[PDB]
C-alpha cells in the first residue's frame, strides 16, 4: 500500500500552538495554488478572485476554540485541500462552491408565505 | 434445425406469399400448424417439425406486413405464446373461463407516442371546500 | 462418481442416422452434447403453542465483568 | 393489475395492507364509504418507477384483489404514462383478466 | 455542552435556528422530532395529489432512553428544544 | 405589407405527400433513417443490476447482433445511451459529461425503475431521483430489472420512432 | 429567482381566476399559471421556458421540430412541461396551446424568408393570428417581443415587419397586449455572437461596423418572468439595452484577440475586402442555391442602421432590474472557443477595448 | 347536464350512454363517493389537449355491475354464508345474519340476501 499524494497522518494533537502553526501553512498552501485552480477547473474567475475568497473562507472562521474541535476542523480542511488539489471534484461543484449567494420586511414574508 | 433443407421445407408447405412475409419480419422461413387467430388477428402456429430447438416451437405472424408490435397479441394467446399452458385459449373449457358482466370489446395494443397515450389524473376532489359567498342586510 | 458419460445419457438434441457416425469421427471428444435441450422431454407439461416456541426462549444477554470475574 | 369479481364488484376493499407493506412504498390508497355503503377506494395509484416488482403485490391481498400480469412489453415513451391511477389499473384488470385465470389457477396448489 | 459540534456535524444553518425539536413520551422511553413547518410541510401535488413535502426532517424520529440523556443529546448538536412532560 | 396564412394546412406528421418533391424529401428520411434504424449501436453504460439484462440481450439466446445492434464504447461512436441502473449523485455530472459528447442524432433510453424515476432507493441521501433531471429520456423501460425481452420491446418502439423522423421533408414543408 | 419568484401566493389574472401557488420554490413546486411559450424551441425561448418551469408553471411549448423539443422537459417535472405539434397555417392547432393558458408569449420572429413564409408573414402574419386566438380564448396576459429598432416605415423588411407586428396585435390582442424590445442579447450559441466569432466572415469591414446596445439573455429571460407574473405591466412598451455601447467591429478585433488569433488573420481569411455588389450579389445568388439559413439582403442594409433607443419605452430599472454589461461575461461565452489561462475580468475588457482602439 | 356530473347519487336520474366520454363511467354519468372526482372536470385539464379522450381508460363502473345482479335468497335458515362464491380463490367466509327484515350485502362481493318468508316482502 501506497498512500496517495498529499497525505497526512490523521494525528490527535494534544497542544494549542502546533495548531496555531499547523493552520497558518495550510492557508499559504492554497494561497500558492491559486492558479491552478483557476487552469484546473477552467474556473471563470481570475486568480485574484480565488484569493479572495479562499480569503474569506479562512476569515470566517478564525474564531473557534475548543481544542479536540480544532483538529476535527483542521482534519476535514485537509480533505478538502487533498480533494481539491489532487483534483477530484467535478468542475461543476467548485463553479457551484463560489457561486453560492439582505433580508425583507415582516408585510413582505406575510404576503408571500415567510417560511 | 438451421441447413437449407429445413428452410426449403418451410418455403415449399407455406407457398410464395406467406414465405415472402416471413422474409420481411421473421427473417426465417417457418411453416407450423395454425392454431387459430385472437381478435386483433394475429395468427398463431405450432411447429410439429422435429428439428427446431427447444424454444422456437411456437411463433406469431402478425397482421401488419412493415412493422410489427408484441403487445397486438391478446392477452390469452399471450401466455400461450410464452409456453406457460398447453392448452390454447379457444380450446378451454367452460368451467375455467373468464364470465364478465361487461362487454368485452376489440383488442387494443400499448398506446405510446400516439395522441391516445394514457394520461395520469387524481381520482380525489380537494380535501378543503371554500366558502359560498353569501350577505344578509343589517335588520 | 462422475466419470465420462456416453452422448446417448444426456437429455440433449443427438444425431440421427450416418450424421451420428460422421459426428463421432471428426469431433475431438465423441462423448460431448451439442447442449441444445430435449423438445420432446425437457420442460413438456408447463407448471399449468407453547410445545412449538423458541422465539420467546431466546438465549438471554449476561455480560461479565471484573467484578463478576 | 386491479383483479374483479365476476359479479362486477371490486375484489379490493381497501385494507391499506398494500400500502403498508410495499417496500418502494409505490401504493398509495385513499378510501371512503360508497354510496351503498359497501367499503371501497376512489384512489389507488401506483408509481411504476418508483415499484421494484417484488411481488409483495400479490402476497398481501385478502381477495386477491392486486395481481402481477405476465406482461412485460408496456414501454412508454413520456414518464407520465407510468403513474398508473385506478382507472388504468382496472383497465389492465379487465385487459389481462383471463391471463390472471392461468396464473392463479396454475399456481393455487403452492398458495 | 459548551462544544459547539455543529461545525462537525454538517446540518444546515437552518436546523441551529429556524426549526424547534420536541422531546415527548408517547410508555417507557423519550423520543426528539422536529416541529413543523409553517407553510410548505405537505402541499397537495396538481398532478396525482401526492403528499408533497419541503420539510426534511418530517420522517425523522429519534428513540431515546432517559430523559437527561435526550436533554444532553440537543444541547450538544445546539437544538433549540422544549420538553414535554407526560400527564400521570 | 401583405400577408395571408391559410388554415386548413395541416401540421406535419399528419399532411399527405403531395407533388413528386414530398416523394423524394420522404425517401430520403426512410433511406437515412432506416440507416439508423437498424446500425443501433447504443453505449455501455451498464451501472448496476439493470446492467445484468443488458447482457443477456448479447447472448446467443436473444442476440442483439442479428438486429444490427453493436455496443460501442466510446460516447463518438455511440448514438444510443441505455442509462441503466442507479444514477447517484455522485455520477450524475459524469452522465451529463457523457451524454454531451454524442453527436448528433441522439438518443436516450431509460431502464428499470432507479434509471425512470428513483426506483427502490427514492428515498435516498445520494440517490438522484430519476435520470430524466439530467439527460433528456426518449422511452422508459419499466422493470426491476426488465426482462431481457422488455428491454427488445422497448429498443423496437424507439426503432419505430425513428422510422417515423421526417427532418429532410421538414425542410421542404415546415421550413 | 432566488427562492421564489411570485410576489405574492395568491394572483388573481384579468380573466378571474384565481391562482394559488404552493411549496418553497423548489422543482416539486408550483404557481397555478400555465404559460404557453410559442417558439420556445429557439434561442431566447430555451431561457423563458427554462425559468418558467423551474419555479412551477405550466408550460405549453408549440414546435414544428420534433427533435428540438425533447431537451426542454428535462427543466420541469412531471406533467410542468406540454408539447403541442403546430405550424402558424394550422388555426385548430394554436388553439391547442391557449386553451388551457393564462400566460401567452411570443417570441417568433424571422430575419430570412425561406421558400414558405416570408419576414411578412412570420413577424405579423404568426403574431397576428397568434394574438388574436389568444384573446378569443380568454387569455389574460399576452407578451410580445419585437426588434429593438422596431419603424412601421423603415426600409429594411425586418425593422418594419417587426414594427406593423406591434400595431396588428394591439388591433387583434387589444389594450392588453405588452411589447417588449430586446437589445442583441448574447449567451451560449447566441446568434448575435455566432457571427462575430466565424472565421470566414465575407464583407467582415461592412457588417461589423454597425452599433449595438448588448444585453445579457439572461437578464431578458427574466425579464419576460418578472413581466410574465405582474399584471401591472399590460399594454407597455419596453427596450431592454445595455448600459455600455459596443460595436461590432470593436467587438470582433476585441474576441479574436482573446483568442490569440501573425500572418494568420491575413491569410485564413479574417478580412476579406469584397465590393458591395458582390456582396448584395452573393446574398440573392444564395437565396435560391442555399438550404440552410444563410447572409440575407436585408442584414446588408442593416449593417448600415445603427441602434437607436426609444425614449417612450421603459428601461430594466423600471422592473426592479439593473442590466449587466457585456464587460462582466463577454470573456466567458467565447471561452469555449479560446500554459496558464489569463481570464480577462470585468476590468480589464477595458484594457482589452484600450488595445483595439490603439493603432 | 353539469349538475349531476360533478355530484354523487344513487342513481343516475338519465339513461346513461356508452359513447359519452363526460360520464364518470360508460355505465354510469354521476359519481359513485362523495370525494371521488367527476371525470367531467378532470379531462379539462391541460394535459389532455391534444390527447385523445376515446382511447383513455374508461372501465365500467363496479356500483352498477352488481345492482344488475339478482339477489340470492336462502330457504328455512337465518344465517346467509357467502365466501366469494368461487372456491378457495375468494374472499374469507363470512356468516350473514337475516334477523333484519331488508337485503344485507355480503362484506366483500356485495352479494345480497334475504329469507323464504320476506321474498315477498323484500322485493316490494
Ligand atoms: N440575441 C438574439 O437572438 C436576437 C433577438 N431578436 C428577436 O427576438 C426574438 C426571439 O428570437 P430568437 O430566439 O432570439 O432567435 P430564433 O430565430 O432562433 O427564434 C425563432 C423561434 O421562432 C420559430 N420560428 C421562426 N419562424 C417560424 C415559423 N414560420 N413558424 C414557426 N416557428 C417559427 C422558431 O421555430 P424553430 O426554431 O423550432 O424552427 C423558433 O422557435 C426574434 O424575433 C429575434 O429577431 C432581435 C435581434 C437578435
Ligand atoms: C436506389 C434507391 C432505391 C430506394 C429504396 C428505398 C425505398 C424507400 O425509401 O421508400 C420509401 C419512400 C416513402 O415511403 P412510401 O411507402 O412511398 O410513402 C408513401 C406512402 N403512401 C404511398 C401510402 C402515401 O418511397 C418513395 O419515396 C418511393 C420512391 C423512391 C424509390
Ligand atoms: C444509393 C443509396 C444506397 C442504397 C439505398 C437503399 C438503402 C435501404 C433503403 C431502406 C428502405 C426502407 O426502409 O423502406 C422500408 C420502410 C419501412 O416501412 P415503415 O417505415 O414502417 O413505413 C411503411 C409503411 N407506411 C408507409 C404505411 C407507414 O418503408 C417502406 O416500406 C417503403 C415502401 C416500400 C418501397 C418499395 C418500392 C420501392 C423499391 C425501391 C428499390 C428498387
Ligand atoms: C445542392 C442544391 C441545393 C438546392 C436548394 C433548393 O432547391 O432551394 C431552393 C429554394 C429555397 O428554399 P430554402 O433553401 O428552404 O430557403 C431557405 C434558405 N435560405 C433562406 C438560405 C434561402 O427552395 C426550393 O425551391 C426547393 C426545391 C427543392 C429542389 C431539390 C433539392
Ligand atoms: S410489486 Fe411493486 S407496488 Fe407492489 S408491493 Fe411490491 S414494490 Fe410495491
Ligand atoms: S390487499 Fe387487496 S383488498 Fe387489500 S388494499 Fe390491497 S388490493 Fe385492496
Ligand atoms: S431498477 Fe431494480 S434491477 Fe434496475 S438497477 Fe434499480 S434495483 Fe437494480
Ligand atoms: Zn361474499
Amino acid at each position: 500500500t501506497n498512500p496517495t499524494a498529499f497525505a497526512q497522518t490523521t494525528r490527535y494533537v494534544k497542544d494549542s500552538t502546533e495548531m496555531r502553526t499547523l493552520v497558518l501553512n495550510l492557508y499559504r498552501r492554497y494561497l500558492r495554488h491559486s492558479r491552478g485552480f483557476v487552469n484546473n477547473y477552467n474556473l471563470d474567475i481570475p486568480a485574484s478572485q480565488v484569493r479572495t475568497k479562499i480569503r474569506q473562507e479562512f476569515e470566517r472562521q478564525r474564531f473557534v476554540k475548543d481544542l479536540p474541535l480544532k483538529n476535527v476542523l483542521y482534519m476535514k480542511a485537509q480533505m478538502e485541500f487533498q480533494e481539491l488539489v489532487n483534483f477530484w471534484k467535478q468542475q461543476c461543484h467548485v463553479m457551484q462552491y463560489f457561486e453560492s449567494i439582505k433580508g425583507d420586511s415582516f408585510v413582505q414574508k406575510f404576503l408571500k408565505g415567510a417560511q | 434445425s438451421s441447413s437449407i433443407q429445413r428452410t426449403l421445407r418451410n418455403l415449399w408447405k407455406n407457398g410464395f406469399k406467406k414465405s415472402f412475409k416471413q422474409l420481411q419480419g421473421y427473417n426465417d422461413i417457418k411453416s407450423g400448424r395454425l392454431v387459430g387467430t385472437d381478435s386483433f388477428g394475429n395468427k398463431f402456429y405450432e411447429v410439429d417439425d422435429p428439428v427446431e430447438i427447444h424454444m422456437r416451437t411456437r411463433f406469431v405472424e402478425y397482421t401488419g406486413f412493415w412493422r410489427q408490435d408484441m403487445s397486438e397479441v391478446e392477452p390469452g394467446w399471450h401466455y400461450w405464446l410464452a409456453y406457460g399452458t398447453d392448452v390454447p385459449p379457444n380450446q378451454l373449457k367452460p368451467e375455467e373461463k373468464s364470465v364478465r358482466a361487461y362487454p368485452v370489446k376489440k383488442h387494443v395494443p400499448n398506446l405510446t407516442y400516439t395522441d391516445g397515450a394514457y394520461v395520469p389524473y387524481n381520482t380525489a376532489r380537494p380535501k378543503c371546500a371554500t366558502w359560498d359567498p353569501k350577505v344578509t342586510e343589517r335588520p | 462418481s462422475g466419470g465420462p458419460v456416453p452422448v446417448f445419457k444426456k437429455y440433449t438434441t443427438g444425431s440421427k442416422g450416418i450424421w451420428e457416425k460422421i459426428r463421432q469421427l471428426l469431433t475431438l471428444v465423441p462423448n460431448r452434447s451439442t447442449g441444445n435441450p430435449l423438445v420432446k422431454n425437457y420442460r413438456v407439461p408447463p407448471p399449468g403453542y407453547y410445545d412449538r416456541d423458541h422465539r420467546r426462549n431466546y438465549p438471554r444477554l449476561v455480560a461479565f465483568d471484573q467484578t463478576k470475574v | 393489475a386491479l383483479r374483479r369479481y365476476p359479479s362486477g364488484e371490486e375484489r379490493c376493499i381497501a385494507c391499506k395492507l398494500c400500502e403498508a407493506v410495499c417496500p418502494a412504498q409505490a401504493i398509495t390508497i385513499e378510501a371512503e364509504e360508497r354510496i351503498d355503503g359497501s367499503r371501497r377506494t376512489y384512489k389507488y395509484d401506483i408509481d411504476m418507477t418508483k415499484c421494484i416488482y417484488c411481488g409483495y403485490c400479490q402476497e398481501s391481498c385478502p381477495v386477491d384483489a392486486i395481481v402481477e400480469t405476465p406482461n412485460v412489453e408496456y414501454a412508454t415513451e413520456t414518464r407520465e404514462e407510468l403513474l398508473y391511477n385506478k382507472e388504468k389499473l382496472l383497465a389492465n384488470g379487465d385487459k389481462w383478466e383471463q391471463e390472471i385465470q392461468y396464473a392463479l389457477d396454475a399456481d393455487a396448489p403452492y398458495r | 455542552t459548551d462544544l459547539a459540534k455543529e461545525l462537525v456535524s454538517g446540518a444546515p444553518k437552518e436546523l441551529i435556528t429556524e426549526r424547534v425539536a420536541r422531546i415527548y413520551q408517547e410508555t417507557e422511553t423519550w423520543k426528539i422530532d422536529w416541529d413543523i413547518l409553517n407553510k410548505g410541510n405537505r402541499w397537495e401535488n396538481d398532478l396525482m395529489g401526492y403528499q408533497s413535502s419541503s420539510d426534511y426532517m418530517q420522517g425523522t424520529i429519534l428513540k431515546f432512553d432517559t430523559r437527561e440523556g435526550a436533554i444532553r443529546f440537543a444541547k450538544g448538536q445546539g437544538w433549540d428544544y422544549y420538553i414535554q412532560e407526560p400527564k400521570v | 405589407y401583405s400577408s395571408d396564412l391559410p388554415t386548413d394546412i395541416p401540421v406535419l406528421s399528419k399532411r399527405p405527400h403531395t407533388n413528386l418533391l414530398d416523394y423524394t424529401f420522404t425517401t430520403f428520411d426512410k433511406m437515412k433513417n432506416w440507416a439508423r434504424k437498424s446500425s443501433f449501436w447504443p453505449m455501455t453504460f451498464g451501472l448496476a443490476c439493470c446492467a445484468v439484462e443488458m447482457m443477456h440481450v448479447s447472448a446467443p439466446r436473444y442476440d442483439q447482433d442479428r438486429l444490427g445492434i453493436i455496443f460501442r464504447a466510446s460516447p463518438r461512436q455511440s448514438d444510443i445511451m441505455i442509462v441503466a441502473g442507479t444514477v447517484t449523485n455522485k455520477m450524475a455530472p459524469a452522465l451529463r459529461q457523457v451524454y454531451d459528447q454524442m453527436p448528433y442524432p441522439r438518443w436516450v433510453i431509460s431502464m428499470g425503475s432507479c434509471a425512470n424515476g428513483g426506483g427502490y432507493y427514492h428515498y435516498s441521501y445520494s440517490v438522484v431521483r430519476g435520470v430524466d433531471r439530467i439527460v433528456p429520456v426518449d422511452i422508459y423501460v419499466p422493470g426491476c430489472p426488465p426482462t431481457s425481452e422488455a428491454l427488445m420491446y422497448g429498443v423496437f418502439q424507439l426503432q419505430k420512432k425513428m422510422m417515423d423522423g421526417q427532418t429532410h421533408r421538414m425542410w421542404y414543408r415546415s421550413y | 429567482v432566488s427562492t421564489f419568484p411570485l410576489k405574492s401566493d395568491i394572483n388573481i389574472t384579468k380573466s378571474g381566476k384565481t391562482l394559488l401557488s404552493v411549496g418553497q420554490g423548489g422543482r416539486s413546486s408550483r404557481t397555478g399559471f400555465t404559460a404557453t411559450v410559442f417558439g420556445g424551441t429557439g434561442f431566447l425561448g430555451r431561457v423563458v421556458v427554462s425559468k418558467l418551469a423551474k419555479h412551477g408553471t405550466n408550460v405549453v411549448v408549440p414546435f414544428r421540430n420534433d427533435r428540438a423539443r425533447r431537451q426542454l422537459k428535462v427543466n420541469g417535472d412531471l406533467g410542468v412541461v406540454n408539447f403541442v405539434e403546430f405550424d402558424i397555417r394550422n388555426l385548430k392547432s394554436i388553439e391547442d396551446s391557449v386553451k388551457y393558458s393564462d400566460i401567452v408569449i411570443n417570441l417568433i420572429g424571422t430575419e430570412h424568408f425561406s421558400k414558405n413564409f416570408s419576414i411578412e408573414d412570420v413577424n405579423i402574419g404568426a403574431a397576428e393570428r397568434i394574438a388574436k386566438a389568444a384573446k378569443e380564448a380568454g387569455v389574460s396576459r399576452l407578451i410580445h417581443v419585437s426588434s429593438y429598432n422596431a419603424n412601421p416605415s423603415s426600409s429594411s423588411d425586418f425593422y418594419a415587419t417587426k414594427g406593423i407586428g406591434e400595431q396588428v396585435v394591439r388591433d387583434n390582442f387589444g389594450p392588453d397586449a405588452t411589447i417588449v424590445r430586446p437589445a442583441p442579447m448574447y449567451f451560449r450559441n447566441s446568434p448575435f455572437l455566432n457571427e462575430l466569432l466565424q472565421i470566414k466572415a465575407l464583407g467582415g469591414n461592412v457588417i461589423f461596423k454597425k452599433e449595438v446596445y448588448p444585453v445579457h439573455a439572461l437578464q431578458v429571460g427574466e425579464a419576460i418572468e418578472r413581466i410574465a407574473f405582474d399584471d401591472a405591466t399590460a399594454g407597455q412598451t419596453y427596450e431592454l439595452f445595455g448600459k455600455e455601447r459596443y460595436s461590432k467591429k470593436e467587438l470582433r478585433e476585441m474576441i479574436k484577440h482573446i483568442i490569440h488569433i501573425g500572418y494568420y488573420p491575413y491569410s485564413a481569411g479574417f478580412y476579406l475586402p469584397a465590393p458591395e455588389p458582390f456582396l448584395y450579389a452573393f446574398a440573392l445568388i444564395r437565396q435560391y442555391i442555399s438550404s440552410q439559413p444563410r447572409f440575407n439582403v436585408d442584414q446588408l442594409k442593416r449593417s448600415h442602421i445603427n441602434q437607436e433607443i426609444d425614449q417612450s419605452a421603459k428601461t430594466f430599472t423600471d422592473l426592479g432590474m439593473v442590466p449587466d454589461e457585456l464587460s462582466e461575461y463577454l470573456y466567458r461565452y467565447v471561452k469555449p472557443h479560446i500554459q496558464n489561462r489569463t481570464v480577462y475580468s470585468k476590468e480589464d475588457i477595458e484594457k482589452l477595448r484600450d488595445y483595439v482602439n490603439t493603432p | 347536464s353539469t349538475k349531476e356530473l360533478t355530484t354523487a347519487r344513487i342513481k343516475d336520474i338519465s339513461k346513461p350512454d356508452e359513447n359519452n366520454l363526460q360520464q364518470q363511467a360508460p355505465n354510469r354519468i354521476s359519481p359513485w363517493s362523495k370525494s371521488q372526482k367527476p371525470r367531467a372536470e378532470a379531462q379539462d385539464n391541460v394535459r389532455f389537449a391534444v390527447k385523445d379522450l376515446a382511447k383513455q381508460p374508461r372501465p365500467y363502473a363496479a356500483i352498477d355491475l352488481i345492482y344488475k345482479q339478482p339477489i340470492r335468497y336462502i330457504e328455512h335458515d337465518n344465517v346467509a354464508v357467502c365466501d366469494g362464491n368461487g372456491g378457495a380463490q375468494g374472499h374469507p367466509k363470512v356468516y350473514i345474519n337475516l334477523d333484519q327484515n331488508k337485503a344485507i350485502p355480503c362484506g366483500y362481493c356485495g352479494l345480497r340476501f334475504a329469507q323464504a318468508a320476506f321474498k315477498e316482502d323484500i322485493e316490494s
